Parts: C-alpha cells; structure tokens; sequence
C-alpha cells in the first residue's frame, strides 16, 4: 500500500501543479523561461491532460478512497478547461473516457453532460470515503472535515451546472431538478468558519434568485 | 386563529363534539318563478341607475356583484360537476383557456339557465380575445336592450369565474342581430398578455 | 405535533393551527419558529411552479412534496385559490409516514368546512376565519385521522 500512497501523493501533486502552470493566462504568451511549461500560445493543457490520465489510471490501480476522487476532479477540470474555453476542437480526453468506464460513469458525448456524470462519480467516490482517519491536506490535523471539503465539492458542483438551465427559458433547458437535487445539506453545518457559511448561503440563495424560485 | 394571534392552540387528547350548523350541501331543486327573480334584478338595477353617475362605473358598480358570487359557484359547481360527500374523486382543473371556456359552456349555463350558449367561438384576427354568444338571454329578455348596459351581470359573473381561474380578463358584452334569431348577445372577452404567455410558453 | 394551514393567494394565512399528541405533550420546542411560514413560503413556492404544469389524474391532491433537514411537507392545491398544507411530524424520528389515502379523505373532507364558511355572503376573501365552530371541528375531524 505504500506504493499507492507515494503514487497518491505524487500524483496529485504533479496534476493540480502542471493543471495551475499550464494555460494560466495564455492570451499574451511569454515564452522565455520555459523551464516548467512549454508556455506558448498553442500551450493550453495538453502535458498537463496526459499526465492528469495517467495519474487517474494509477490512482484506478491505487485502489484510494478518500484522495482517489481528486483524480476525477483533475479530469473534470481537464474536460471542462481544456475541452471546452482554450480547446479548439482537440479535446483529448481518450483515457479520461477509459477511466469513466473503469471507475465509474461512462457513456456519455456531450458537453454538460459527461461534466454532469463524472461530477456523479466523483460524488459517489467522496461518498465511498467512509472513514480516512488521517490528515492528507495538513492545514488542519485534529481539528477538520470532511464536510468542508465536500461542501465545497457539490459547490463546485452547483456553480458549474445550475446557470446551464437559462434565465431566458426555452433557450438550453432541462428539468428544475436542481433545487430537487440541491437539497442535500443534511450535514450539519455549524460553524466550521463563517466564510465558508457565507459563501454557501449566498451561492445558494443566488441560485434560487437565478432560477426565480423566492421563498 | 386570528390575524392578531399566533397559530397556537391545545392537544388533541380530548373530543369536543360542540358542534351547531353544518348541514349537506346537494344539488336541491325549488325552482322558483321567473317573475320574482325579474323583480329582483328589476330593483337591483333602479338602485344602480339611482345611485351612480354615469355609464362606466354603473358598468363597474354593475359586475362587482357577479365577482361577489362568481368564485362561490366557480368551486362548488365544480365540486358537483368534476366529482356528507362521499367522494370518489375531484377531476381535472384548468388545463387552459379552451377547457374552461368549455367548462361555462358545458356546465354553468346548464346550471343556471337550463340551456347551453350556442357557440364559444375562438376569434379570427386575434387570440387574446374570444367571444361567446347567448341567443336569447334570460334574466334580461324583457328590458329593451338598445343599452346594452343591462348584461352586465354576466359579463360580471364570468370574469368571476376567470379571475379565481387565473386568467386576469377584460370582459365586454355587445349585442349583434346576426340571425333571425334577435337580441342575442355576444361576449367578447379579452384576457391579459401574461397568461397568454403562459399558454404562449408552450400552448 | 400537527400543524395546518391555508395560505391565501397573496400569502396570507386564512386558516393556521398546531396541535400535539399528549404522547409529545407539547410541539417542537424551539423549533415551532422555523417550521412555520418561511418553510410553508418555500412549499408556496414549489407548489406554485409545480400546479401550473401537467407534469412533476388527481390534479388536486399532490401528496408528500418537499423536505428540510429536520422533517418534511406535504401538500393540497384547490382550485378555489386555495393550497391546503398540513405540517406533521413527532420531532424525534424522521417521520416517513405519508399515509398518502386515509389523509386523502381528510384534505377533501376539511373541504366542505371551507366551503360552507365560502358560502357566508358575509365572509369576504382575503379575511381569516374566526369560527369559534370550525376549528372545533377539524381537530375532531383529525381525531378521525391522526
């Protein structure tokens, strides 16, 4: 299991590092110091999609609980940054579709739709964290949640799916399952920081001024 | 329960069979002449010619009667028509515009005048406004009906029956001798924009 | 610990009432504020847009409908304007049970009290009941149905 776990952390070290310094702001383009990135102007992800697949199928053939669904985060955020705004059509995102088959939610083809399943799947493997009993983000140690990261798991989650129901009606709809699939705050929410209960509560309320739904 | 006070009350851990006044509420049949009821009507309208100005708010002061009673025979003329009370079900309500125009067609006048209104027909140019005609109309055949103001205790009594509807709807009466048929009166009501969007998000 | 009300169609209360089992003894202490009208706001709102469509043949009884974090709501729309709602619950468990038929037979059944009240040509709308007879009846029409 030390494997796993030096695979683990290496792993998401290198994703979210080479996802934060790959097509940061890429508009303007400063090719000298290329040292850490090729940095060009047709440098957007492309290193960083293919070690974000092969660090989802070591952390598939890690086999984590709790960090294995940041592997899914990475490849969501490389579909939805590197697939969707800078993607000129390339969307590479052949072995993040091979571990949607192995890992879970496959079989879709579209844009906020495979966002929609994988954010199912990263869910549902953040729900298979049944009880990690350790620290691996070491801010805190004792004293944390994981309810602060999971609220801000299913924020990202809320704030990346509920404008795509328009507020000019007809135009890109879908079923108003959001506030039928937003209640789902039966933690407990007391106090952790209020920041964070800030930033939840106005999301939430925003979301419900968006869809025009007042009380 | 008032206004002023809070919801509060007591446990159920008793029974207080105090009761007075509650009776059935069927579909009784007396029939009365319609004489006494010309009469009624006839010094209901020398009260609102003695009282009231001019044309318009007689009008207004004319239909404010029918929106009194229009939402009471609205829901329990749909209480006997859609479904003591021993009750097997309550049907559909308003689906839209064209079953609930169907629904003073099939059943108001029905319950009211013994008859149906001969047409309910959806106008040509426009479809905020539609138009439904009585032949001979009963509660007012004997006033001469060259003033048309007469007839508005019908155009009253079915805004009434649109407004608890939620349909907001301007309702006019003008009288047309289209047939040999004459003195018959066509009530083309209008609605507002909004619920025709609502049907106009879809239809 | 039972809570009804009909809400009007500019939201106000015409008819709202608690009552507890003597097994409670009392109702949701400290927890009576927030399971009042905010909650009953938001099941106006949900019931609002969920009436006008055909779509989540009964169109009047809607069954158990919403749920916060303690309990959950259930819901009545007449087409008198009204929208009965009933708020039930022991505060302990997480009470599941909808009995979705037997309080079936009590929202068509507080009906005919509302309809005979409708009939005073005296009562307007947009003015709450204070029958000293009414709301004696309906907690002995609960009492048919706890």
């Amino acid at each position: 299991r030390s494997q796993q776990k030096s695979l683990g952390r290496q792993m998401k070290i290198l994703g979210n590092f080479q996802l934060l310094a790959g097509r940061y702001v890429d508009a303007l383009n400063s090719f000298v110091d290329a040292i850490t990135t090729l940095y060009k102007v047709r440098d957007y992800l492309w290193l960083g999609s293919a070690l974000d697949g092969i660090s989802i199928c070591f952390l598939l053939l890690s086999y984590r609980n709790s960090i294995s669904i940041a592997a899914m985060q990475s490849p969501r955020n490389s579909i939805m940054s590197l697939s969707a705004p800078a993607l000129n059509i390339d969307v590479e995102n052949i072995n993040l579709p091979l571990l949607i088959k192995c890992i879970s939610d496959k079989v879709l083809y579209y844009y906020d739709l495979s966002l929609m399943h994988n954010s199912e799947y990263a869910p549902q493997v953040v729900y298979c964290e049944f009880l990690l009993k350790t620290l691996t983000f070491m801010t805190s140690c004792y004293k944390s949640s994981e309810f602060s990261k999971d609220v801000l798991d299913n924020i990202v989650k809320n704030q990346h799916r509920a404008l795509s129901d328009i507020p000019n009606s007809p135009m890109f709809p879908r079923f108003e399952v959001y506030f039928y699939s937003n209640k789902l705050f039966e933690l407990q929410l007391k106090e952790m920081q209020v920041e964070a209960q800030i930033k939840i509560y106005s999301t939430m309320a925003e979301v419900y001024r968006l869809l025009g739904y007042k009380r | 329960v008032g206004p002023k006070q809070a919801i509060t009350s007591e446990a159920s851990t008793t029974y207080y069979i105090s009761r007075i006044y509650s009776e059935s509420l069927l579909f009784k049949r007396q029939e009365a002449s319609l004489s006494a009821m010309a009469f009624l009507f006839q010094e209901m309208i020398s009260q609102l010619h003695r009282t009231c100005k001019t044309a318009g708010d007689f009008e207004t002061k004319l239909s404010d009667y029918g929106h009194n009673i229009g939402i009471r025979l609205l829901e329990l003329l749909n209480f006997r028509a859609s479904s003591s009370n021993y009750i097997t079900k309550m049907r559909r309500r308003d689906l839209k515009i064209l079953d609930i125009l169907q629904f003073i067609h099939g059943t108001l006048w029905s319950y009211l005048f013994n008859h149906v209104s001969d047409d309910l027909v959806k106008s040509s140019e426009r479809d905020n406004e539609y138009m439904i005609v009585d032949n001979f109309p009963t509660l007012t055949q004997f006033i001469p009906g060259e003033n048309v103001s007469c007839e508005y205790f019908v155009c009253g009594i079915i805004k009434g029956f649109l407004f608890n509807a939620g349909f907001p709807c301007g309702v006019t009466a003008h009288r047309m001798p289209q047939g040999g048929h004459s003195q018959r009166t066509v009530y083309l009501i209008q609605f507002d924009r909004q619920v025709l969007d609502r049907e106009g998000l879809r239809f | 610990p039972q809570y009804f009300a009909i809400i009007g169609k500019k939201d106000n209360p015409v008819y709202e009432i608690e009552f507890t089992n003597a097994e409670n003894p009392q109702g949701f202490p400290q927890d009576l504020k927030e399971l009042n009208p905010f909650i009953l706001h938001a099941s106006l709102d949900i019931v609002e847009d969920l009436q006008w469509q055909i779509n989540p043949t009964d169109n009047c009884y809607l069954g158990k409908v919403d749920h916060f974090y303690g309990l959950a709501i259930t819901a009545y729309i007449s087409y008198s304007g009204m929208k009965f709602v009933m708020i039930h619950g022991n505060s302990a468990n997480s009470s599941v049970v909808i009995d979705d038929n037997n309080m079936r037979s009590f929202y068509q059944e507080v009906h005919e009290l509302y309809v005979k009240t409708l009939m005073n040509p005296f009562y307007k709308i947009t003015d709450p009941i204070r029958s000293p007879a009414f709301d004696s009846r309906v907690r002995t029409l609960a009492r048919k149905h706890l």
